């Protein structure tokens, strides 16, 4: 459900310059703001980083 | 009054693979025969 | 600049229309304000000292 | 003075700028005071009421209910209006544009109803977003007063049929009231509901007393002193009116309420308030229709 979810946009008309990392070399591409109540459930049972 | 006006594109790499032969250099040419032998 | 796939057969030809697509700013307000009682003005200015 | 913005909408063109142009310096009504405004608490169609267009009495009530406010400078992207009814009196100076009556030295001017004139005239329609501003009418508290309970009085012989009252002198003009061709059908049709409130509380109130006071005096001040000062006025009326006419305390004392509810109602819609005042500094005196006026705050 999320998998299509995560890419059911396309991406914008856009290059940022500036990037977001992910302490290896990994750029970000997405935001994904939730509520706090449905973010506890959903990481302890679909995994984690 | 902005930029932004632009956007880049190309497509090559499996755009050989697939295509799995080729002949370049088609001239004037009327019949193509190819005959097997098995 | 949208690509083509350009067509064999006799279906007519594909046509590039690079358009120049526009969109509109809006304007937002964002307003917040505080209050400042009776008192404190003849003070933090320098009356009744 | 304490200046609050109007903010101007998305796309308009040159002639609803040029709309917004002919309009520096009329009268706007705003349901709340927030520093930052929109243009959807301006319009004629942010008077909706019941689901259906206000009539002269339903935007009366709204134009003795919500807030007037005089736009001083017109701008790109907002609306500057300097409002009337914040501020100590006599400060903060607003000028006005006239229409067709003088707006003399005083008179303390009043907001009202635009169909009392040429309805279609002041209507100024947005033609992008599609808005009307109806903009009131800012008459002379004598003249004021007096055109309000013509039109109602007119109303009752267009009521029930079978002298002209439109013809109304002014100090030096002959004022025009009548703008036949297409609007008195419509003047008929758009104070309608109002005639009725005009006549219900009469009949009401008068069908009460000539029941009430017989009913009084025999069930001691009040009682001889009832016709002391309406001697041969109201036992004459007692003579003219209770015999060319017909004749239960229990429902008369709860329709004494009720009527005079109504009566308050009434006097919070009608009369025409002054709420600004005309007093300038080195003017002609006199004002003219289309000239700005210098205008003082309160009454």
């Amino acid at each position: 459900w999320l998998v299509d979810l995560t890419t059911a946009t396309q991406p914008s008309v856009a290059v940022p310059r500036l990037t977001h990392a992910d302490t290896r070399g990994r750029p970000v591409d997405g935001v994904l703001v939730t509520t706090a109540a449905i973010k506890q459930r959903l990481l302890q049972s679909f995994l984690k980083v | 009054c902005n930029t932004l006006s632009l956007v880049r594109f190309l497509e090559l790499g499996l755009s050989v693979a697939c295509v799995c032969t080729k002949f370049p250099e088609l001239a004037y040419m009327n019949e193509g025969r190819v005959q097997f032998e098995v | 600049h949208q690509p083509l796939i350009a067509r064999d057969g006799p279906h007519p030809v594909e046509q590039p229309v690079h358009n120049y697509m526009t969109k509109v700013i809006d304007r937002r307000a964002l307003n917040a304000a505080f209050s400042l009682a009776t008192e404190a003005i003849a003070l933090l200015t320098g009356e009744a000292l | 003075c304490f200046e609050a913005d109007i903010a101007i909408p998305s796309g308009i063109s040159r002639p609803d700028a040029a709309a917004l142009q002919r309009c520096e310096g009329r009268v706007v009504f705003l349901p709340t005071i927030r520093r930052q405004l929109a243009l959807a608490d301006v319009a004629h169609e942010s008077f909706v009421s019941g689901g259906v267009s206000p009539d002269t009495l339903g935007l009366l009530l709204a134009y003795r209910r919500r807030f007037p406010a005089v736009i001083t400078r017109v701008l790109p992207t907002r609306i500057v209006a300097c409002p009337v009814d914040l501020g100590l009196t006599h400060a903060g100076t607003v000028n006005l544009r006239n229409t067709s009556p003088v707006d003399l030295c005083n008179g303390d001017p009043v907001s009202l109803v635009p169909p009392v004139f040429e309805g279609q005239a002041t209507d100024v329609r947005l033609e992008s977003l599609d808005l009307t501003l109806r903009f009131p009418v800012p008459l002379p508290t004598p003249l004021a007063r007096e055109i309000v309970a013509r039109l109602v009085a007119r109303g009752i012989r267009d009521l029930n049929p079978d002298p002209d009252l439109n013809v109304l002198y002014y100090n030096g003009a002959r004022l025009s009231l009548v703008a036949d061709v297409q609007q008195l059908a419509s003047v008929n049709t758009e104070l309608r509901s109002l005639v009725l409130n005009m006549v219900y509380s009469i009949t009401e109130g008068t069908t009460l007393i000539l029941t009430l006071i017989p009913r009084l005096l025999a069930l001691g001040y009040v009682n001889a002193l009832l016709q002391m000062q309406s001697v041969t006025r109201e036992a004459a009326q007692l003579i003219h009116p209770e015999a060319p006419m017909l004749m239960r305390r229990l429902p008369l004392y709860e329709a004494l309420v009720a009527w005079l509810a109504h009566a308050g109602q009434l006097g919070d819609i009608l009369a025409l308030a002054p709420a600004v005042r005309v007093c300038t500094f080195d003017g002609a005196a006199v004002v003219q229709s289309g000239d700005m006026a210098p205008v003082i705050r309160y009454p």
